[PDB]
RNA sequence: UAUAUAUAUAAAUUGAUUAAAAAUAAAAUC
RNA sequence: CUAGAGUCUAGUAGUAUGAAUACAAUUAUUUAUAAUAUAUAUAUAAAUAAUAAAUGAAAAUGAAAGUAUUCCACCUGAAGAGUACGUUAGCAAUAAUGAAACUCAAAACAAUAGACGGUUACAG
RNA sequence: AAUUAUUAUAUUACAGGCGUUACAUUGUUAAUGAUCC
RNA sequence: AUAUGAAUUAAUGCGAAGUUGAA
């Protein structure tokens, strides 16, 4: 397929199926297509860049063409017709993965596909191009799931430079509550709308060397004992699993969490149901784009002459 | 206008700027080479050549000069008989015997077709550059590289002063006096405009006056770097006004009245179309 | 309401002379098409001397002068199909069904884009000027086509009626 | 007439100005901070609204 | 069981002096 | 131009807004009949002129260049070319039929504004 | 004697120039500046 | 007859800056 290159470059600012700040960004600043003062040719090729970018960069131009289905299908509001362009794309397994939030990139999605933590009704697919048929029940791995919408887990030297710090604001903390208990805890109390052993309990923290604590990760275990991350590295509670140990949501996912329509998904279990392909009603499409109709009508003007 | 022709045709047929740090006249290209006779003393750039002849009508240009040359002549008796009257003889709204004519004028002289001219140009081209001339230099010192009078010699007491196309070049101010000598003085005395001078001044400064067709060489170069600029200011002007615009006609508050907000988008398409045919 | 909900596309824009005796004299003709996509539309021309703004400017104020209602299908295509010769252009243009393009020559599909008719194929024969295609256009959309229901009117029939069978 | 443009935000924001001649920096990456804002030692973005999800079943878009 | 950490210094390739960018592209990390 | 006749006859040869049918609003003139008592500013027709609608790229057409039907002939960018070759007739002259390669992005029509003409007059 | 002045005498910056507009900007209907002796 | 070559020979196309007539 396509090879990745420059997919979040702000100059180009395309929007793409991931989770990537990035690509929020990209969306962020975009605002919406831009098809005034431009020929029907012209209108057409904007149309073409922005929704090719998000349905189905990774697929082959001549390939898409050849998937592309210039029959579409629907089931006052107005029926959106044309959002329909890529429906055809939805039932593809990776596709589909993306839809479920079982990762955080159609590219991400076919990794896992092809490197064998999918399945579809049982059996081990390792072809992103399966294409899902309606009740189809489809699963990934927990663990990868979990990376996909979990944080990166940091090195042993980023973590213990990060506690390095801890630390000494930790430190930094006990020493002012010390000096001035009584306002420290008034003025707490100010944010989360006296008793001097307050200050008396909080017990300081010995700041840690990096030079000597360095390659030794079992050793910094037992050398933390903060009140929140007791004796673990941050970030690496148990330093054997994929993720941000103490397990924490990826950053920037509310932007790209939709549910989607024609899946229906058990996250406890990492588990997946092909209910429908994508179908329009009045008012609404279960093609997650983030493009409005005179978009996908000019491309899907533009794929049904294929650019003449 | 005319000043304008004969700058054009010397910068086409010399080339000036193909032949940088080349000074003095050496035939050039255009087997075929050509040389300038008169009234050019060098064949580096024309100093007086602003490239538009229309902005010798602007008021900014009410103090250009350039390159012409007089000559009286003494009226036949046709013209005598047929300069009479209120049509011809009078303020549009004291008679001569003679008109002052103005013109420019150019010469070049073609090389000879032979195994020796074009050796020649080549090898003088080659081993014998004649240095950068220096203001108030005379060049080879013959009639070729003379400066010339192309202002009327201004005379008092004792001095003479002129301005000239220099062999360098440049335009110059020179002076002879009797203090440099009495013959040169002499000379210079009854120097005049069109002539070759041909002797050492006391001062040879640089014509600074008028000189602003270098200032003019500025702006116009000036134009072209800013000019792309121009769009891309243009863009931004444009794009925070319809910005602008669709904010309040999104959000629709519309404090821009329909009036105004129908001419912004006359100047958005006029905008457009302005650029499309300036390709062209 | 005007400027809100009309929307406003240039068609034409173009230089057309005028030599005169001292010398050429040029001058810029706009033609615009306004409509608010929900079944009124209008076209206006403009010509100004000397800046192509204000023809674009006359323009618009022509288009919104000259808005018209266009009868209209379910609010999506044409009542049926439209034959019509206009000043050398041939315009056959057929309705179609839900979810069809715009399939049709460029200067209809700004036009009816702008109107808001949604599905159209047509086919432009004889002259493919874009001037006249554009008043051609509107001038068999606005003469050449009748509703079902003036039709039914006109015949004295219930619209049960005139509705075609379903054949398959 | 399309001309390749490059994607400024649409919003207006804090531009460049003089700038020490190995910054060697671009306006969009200016933008992107300014959207962000200050990095955590941490390597978050807390100040943004939405570097964190929401908590009380309303999608935060 | 705290948490918008802040200060300094040093550097900072190509182009350019800001809506002129190359460029999240590299490296590095998981 | 050819033969026979005493200049004539007999010739060879074949150049230099298609036809029909059905229908189609007025006005004004005439034109030819048919009446009724010069008057009915008489009706029915055809010819002429300006129209309406309609057609057309327009000029313009406007009972046809309109609405329809039927039959035939003809056209497929400019130039090469109505040329070459062959055939057909002709003593011959000529006529008919009639290409091809090469070259080009032209070429043409109606109309608009202009400057041009010994183009016209007319004025100031 | 030191200083300050004034007054001479030297002292050189210079003064001087009906030199420049192919030397400009003001001012007006000569001045400043730039340059030149 | 279908082809292939030919001294000798007919016409025409192009272009270079021009030359000559006044159709
Ligand atoms: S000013 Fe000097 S170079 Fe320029 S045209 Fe006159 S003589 Fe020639
Ligand atoms: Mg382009
Ligand atoms: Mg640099």
């Amino acid at each position: 397929p396509r090879k990745a290159n420059l997919l979040k470059s702000l100059a180009r600012g395309r929007v793409r199926t991931s989770f990537n700040k990035y690509n929020l960004f990209n969306l962020y600043k975009k605002g919406g297509v831009d098809l005034k003062s431009k020929s029907l040719y012209q209108q057409k090729w904007t149309a073409k860049q922005e929704t090719r970018a998000y349905h189905g960069e990774h697929l082959t131009e001549k390939r898409w063409q050849t998937v592309f289905k210039p029959k579409l299908d629907s089931v006052i509001k107005e029926t959106p017709f044309l959002l329909q362009t890529f429906a055809v794309l939805e039932k593809r397994l990776d596709f589909a993965l993306f839809r479920a939030m079982f990762a955080s990139s159609v590219r991400q999605a076919r990794q896992f596909i092809l490197h064998g933590n999918v399945r579809v009704n049982g059996v081990k697919i390792k072809h992103p191009s399966y294409t899902l048929k309606p009740g189809d029940m489809f699963s990934v791995k927990p663990d990868k799931v979990l990376e996909a919408l979990g944080a990166k887990k940091p090195s042993f030297q980023e973590a213990l430079k990060i506690d390095k710090t801890q630390i000494v604001l930790w430190n930094k903390y006990v020493k002012e509550a010390k000096t001035e208990p009584k306002e420290v805890w008034e003025k707490k109390l100010e944010n989360f709308e006296f008793d001097p052993k307050w200050a008396k309990n909080l017990k300081y923290h010995d700041p840690i060397k990096l030079s000597e604590l360095e390659g030794d990760e079992p050793k910094a275990r037992k050398l933390i004992n903060l009140p929140w991350q007791k004796n673990y590295v941050y970030g690496r509670q148990d330093p054997k699993k994929p993720f941000f140990t103490p397990w924490k949501p990826r950053p920037f996912l509310s932007p790209f969490a939709i549910l989607p329509h024609h899946l229906e998904i058990s996250f406890k279990t990492c588990h997946a149901v092909y209910l429908r392909d994508p179908v329009a009603r009045p008012g609404q499409s279960e093609v997650i784009s983030p493009f409005d109709v005179p978009v996908h009508e000019r491309a899907y003007m533009y794929y049904l002459r294929n650019g003449k | 206008m005319g000043f304008e022709i004969i700058a054009r045709a010397r910068q086409i047929t010399l080339r000036p700027e193909n032949f940088p740090d080349e000074f003095g006249k050496i035939p050039r290209p255009w087997n075929y080479f050509l040389k300038v006779i008169a009234p050019c003393p060098h064949q580096r750039k024309c100093p007086l050549q602003v490239g538009n002849p229309n902005f010798y009508t602007h008021k900014e240009g009410k103090d250009l000069k350039f390159c012409n040359f007089q000559k009286s002549i003494k009226r036949p008796k046709f013209s005598i008989e047929l300069k009479k009257g209120k049509l011809l003889a009078t303020s549009w709204d004291n008679g001569r015997d003679y008109e002052i004519l103005n013109y420019s004028y150019l010469i070049f002289e073609r090389s000879h077709k032979d195994e020796n001219t074009l050796k020649e140009i080549k090898k003088l081209r080659n081993e014998n550059v004649n240095g950068k001339y220096d203001i108030g230099s005379l060049g080879d010192d013959t009639q070729n590289s003379w400066p010339r009078i192309i202002n009327d010699p201004v005379k008092r007491k004792g001095h003479v002063m002129m301005d000239l196309c220099a062999p360098s070049g440049e335009l110059e101010k020179w002076t002879v006096s009797r203090s440099f000598s009495k013959q040169i003085y002499h000379d210079a005395r009854k120097s005049k405009k069109g002539d070759l001078w041909a002797s050492a001044a006391k001062t040879q400064i640089k014509g600074l006056g008028d000189l602003n067709v270098k200032k003019f060489h500025k702006l116009e170069k000036e134009r072209i770097k800013q000019l792309k600029k121009e769009e891309r200011q243009k863009a931004r002007k444009a794009m925070e006004s319809y910005n602008e615009l669709e904010d309040s006609l999104q959000f629709d508050d519309h404090q821009f009245s329909n009036f105004e907000v129908m001419k912004k988008l006359s100047t958005f398409h006029g905008n457009d179309f302005l650029q499309h045919v300036n390709r062209k | 309401y005007i400027t809100r909900k009309l929307t406003m596309k240039p068609l034409v824009m173009k230089r057309v002379s005028n030599q005169t005796g001292k010398g050429k004299i040029a001058s810029f003709y706009a033609l615009v098409v306004v409509g608010d996509k929900n079944g009124m539309v209008g076209l206006g021309e403009g010509k100004s001397r000397e800046e192509m703004s204000k023809a674009i400017f006359k323009a618009h104020w022509d288009a919104v002068r000259n808005l018209k209602e266009i009868p209209r299908y379910e609010n999506r295509t044409i009542y049926g199909d439209i034959d019509f010769r206009y000043h050398g252009v041939k315009l056959h243009l057929r309705s179609a069904k839900p979810g069809f393009g715009l399939r049709v020559n460029h200067v209809i599909f700004e036009i009816c884009e702008c109107a808001g008719i949604k599905d159209l194929s047509g086919k432009v024969y004889k002259s493919r000027n874009d001037m006249n295609i554009a008043k051609g256009t509107i001038e068999a959309f606005t003469k050449a086509q009748k509703t079902l229901d003036e039709v039914a009117l006109g015949r004295g029939k219930k619209l049960v009626d005139v509705r075609k069978v379903y054949y398959s | 007439f399309s001309r390749r443009r490059i994607a400024y935000p649409f919003y207006p924001f804090k531009k460049l100005g003089r700038q020490h001649p190995k910054k060697h920096d671009t306006n969009l990456k200016t933008a992107m901070r300014q959207f962000l804002g200050p990095k955590n030692y941490k390597g978050e973005y807390v100040m943004n609204k939405y570097f964190t999800v929401p908590t009380n079943h309303v999608p935060n878009y």
